[PDB]
């Protein structure tokens, strides 16, 4: 498209046009800094985005999924083009955000905060362990013995090597890509309570690049995005439909910082 | 509203009221036939005639209620549990648990699960159900130390405020106490005053209004009169309307009607006597480990005063009441002259 191409192109004319710190801007070199160490967790500044092009605040909330995807395509087509040897280790990228002009306390968010940009914090409690997931749709045809091909929703087209036939199928335990997974339980601090009552909480999902980072009993900072479980069994109802809530993780900052930590000025 | 009377009953009511004998008639007529220690029920009528209302719609200050509490304590042979199970069959808002009947939590905040909602609930108490009423209590000195610092809150603030992981609550509750404590023995020990006998502090013992001492009649002579009269009581199995005319229910409205249309007030009467004699009444500095008179007595005294002025329905204060109030006090305030 004409305008709907300009996003990645403005990222391209961003990471070698916007400058701070007396030349040799970070993201000219931060990306190769990270491709060296084989990390694949590049991070963005929002304030730098406001310094260069303030357009990217209204264009975002209408579907930030697509914003993040159109982000990651740029990191791919940059890195794997300029480091073509790289295409061995992970071959997938996404980016992070760590600058938001707002800290939304718990017990403050409602349906108005649906599917858009967030910041929130709190405390961890008990949650699950570490498990992997699926990533791709591939089956094995069972009438004719072929594979249907590569393709929260099912697809199942009639087109396939078996003369576009074989509604039936079966599945292997290999040749399909996987994805690490973990859950969390976010509870608010027992300092900033309404002074003596039960607290409130939500669940949160984090994804494969972000695991074995959190822990029970810790301090926290997350951007997150507000989810919507699309149906907890709509039917004859209670005095409420049985609906639920999660936030999906984009980027964490921990507050303890128990490692060698700060990024480096040029001088 | 469901008990408002006709004016015809006012005839018999005020007819009872018109005689000084009324101070003794009802005191005689509480019990079925128990005709000993009638010197005390004449004070219990001051709780049956349940106190005065110096209301506090005026300035919001100090919540000085006509706070009345009086207790009895002595041997288990005296019919305290029996008399008070009968008093349960007298008082409207009759509650009756007792010392080691239920704990503090056993008296407040019966918080637990219910299958009806099938959900956890912040829930009920016991005292607060009897607001302005009574709870007859027995065998007091068996209760846990967690309890009996609860009653300090009510008796000395007349309030309640509650806070658990669920609700925080500021309810309302207030009432007058009765109770029937017992010692750790069968008999109160002579040469060992109540100042240390029963299990309470050095000055919170006397902190109630006045504990009307009770004990077995240490006299074989009295045994025959009751062993005859109160077995003939069974043997005939009905009653007789003698000089102390028992009214079947018309007595009960003189109790009922006389909470509402009355407002005792002081002109000049029940202040000046101790205001005069305070020097020798307040030379109380002397004593080795004792307890005695303090400048709270006159609060309780004005309470008892306007109480006994309520009976006879004297809208202005009674002056005779002061005399039997002094009698009430010095009946048991030097039981430790020692
Ligand atoms: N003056 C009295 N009038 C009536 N009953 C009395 C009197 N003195 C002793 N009793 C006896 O006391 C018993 C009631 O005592 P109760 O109050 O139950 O003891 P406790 O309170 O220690 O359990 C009655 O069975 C009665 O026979």
């Amino acid at each position: 498209l004409g305008p709907r191409t300009e996003i990645a192109n403005r990222f391209q004319s961003f990471l070698r046009t916007f400058v701070d710190e007396r030349g040799a801007y970070t993201y000219r070199d931060r990306i190769r800094r990270m491709c060296e160490q084989n990390m694949s967790s590049f991070v963005v500044s929002y304030t730098d985005l406001a310094n260069k092009e303030h357009v990217l605040a209204y264009f975002l909330p209408e579907a930030p999924f697509q914003m993040l995807e159109i982000f990651d395509k740029v990191a791919k087509d940059m890195v794997l083009s300029i480091f073509p040897t790289y295409e061995r280790v992970t071959t997938e990228i996404h980016v992070r955000i760590s600058e938001l002009p707002l800290i939304e306390e718990l017990r403050t968010f409602r349906k108005l905060h649906l599917n858009q940009l967030v910041r929130t914090l709190g405390v961890v409690t008990a949650t699950t362990g570490v498990l992997p997931q699926l990533s791709v749709i591939k089956y094995d045809c069972v009438k004719c013995g072929y594979v249907l091909g590569p393709f929260n929703t099912e697809i199942k087209p009639g087109s396939c090597p078996e003369c576009q036939s074989t509604g039936p199928f079966s599945i292997n335990m290999e040749q399909t890509l996987y994805r690490n997974y973990q859950k969390i339980t976010l509870q608010e601090s027992p300092g900033r309570i309404p002074a003596g009552r039960i607290p409130r909480s939500k669940d949160v999902i984090l994804l494969a690049d972000l695991c074995d980072q959190c822990k029970p009993g810790d301090e926290l900072e997350v951007t997150g995005i507000y989810t919507n479980n699309y149906d907890g069994s709509l039917n004859t109802d209670q005095g409420f439909p049985v609906f639920a809530t999660v936030i999906i993780a984009n980027h964490v900052v921990v507050k303890d910082s128990k490692q060698v930590v700060q990024s480096l000025t040029d001088e | 509203k469901d008990h408002i009377f006709p004016p015809e009953r006012v005839e018999l009511l005020q007819l009872l009221a018109k005689k000084p004998d009324i101070y003794d008639r009802l005191a005689r007529a509480i019990a079925p036939s128990i005709y000993e220690n009638d010197d005390i029920k004449k004070g219990i009528l001051l709780q049956l005639f349940g106190g005065t209302k110096k209301k506090h719609a005026t300035l919001g200050r100090q919540n000085f209620r006509s706070e009345i509490h009086l207790l009895l304590c002595g041997d288990p042979g005296t019919s305290k549990s029996q008399m008070l199970q009968y008093v349960f069959n007298l008082v409207p808002r009759s509650q009756y648990t007792s010392g080691r009947g239920s704990s503090a939590v056993g008296l407040t905040a019966y918080v637990t699960k219910d299958p009806e909602t099938r959900q956890l609930v912040l829930q009920t108490g016991a005292l607060v159900l009897a607001d302005n009423g009574v709870c007859c209590i027995d065998e007091f000195d068996k209760m846990n130390d967690s309890t009996r610092s609860v009653l300090h809150e009510v008796m000395e603030q007349q309030t309640l405020s509650i806070a658990k992981a669920g609700i925080i609550c500021q309810l309302n509750a207030r009432t007058s106490i009765l109770a029937a404590a017992n010692p750790a023995e069968s008999q109160w020990n002579k040469r060992k005053n109540i100042i240390d006998n029963v299990q309470l502090p050095h000055t919170l013992l006397s902190r109630f209004d006045l504990i009307f001492l009770v004990l077995d009649p240490q006299d074989e002579i009295f045994d025959k009169r009751l062993a005859s009269h109160l077995v003939s009581l069974y043997y005939v199995t009905r009653h007789e309307e003698e000089d102390t005319m028992f009214d079947m229910s018309v007595l009960r409205d003189y109790i009922a009607y006389a909470r509402e249309h009355l407002s005792p007030t002081l002109s000049d009467e029940a202040q000046q006597r101790l205001i005069q004699a305070y020097v020798d009444m307040r030379k109380v500095g002397a004593g080795r480990g004792q307890i005695s008179a303090y400048p709270r007595q006159l609060e309780s005294l004005i309470r008892l005063s306007e109480a006994h002025a309520k009976v006879r329905l004297s809208n202005q204060v009674e002056l005779l009441d002061v005399e039997e109030a002094w009698r009430l006090h010095r009946e048991a305030l030097k039981q430790s002259a020692t």
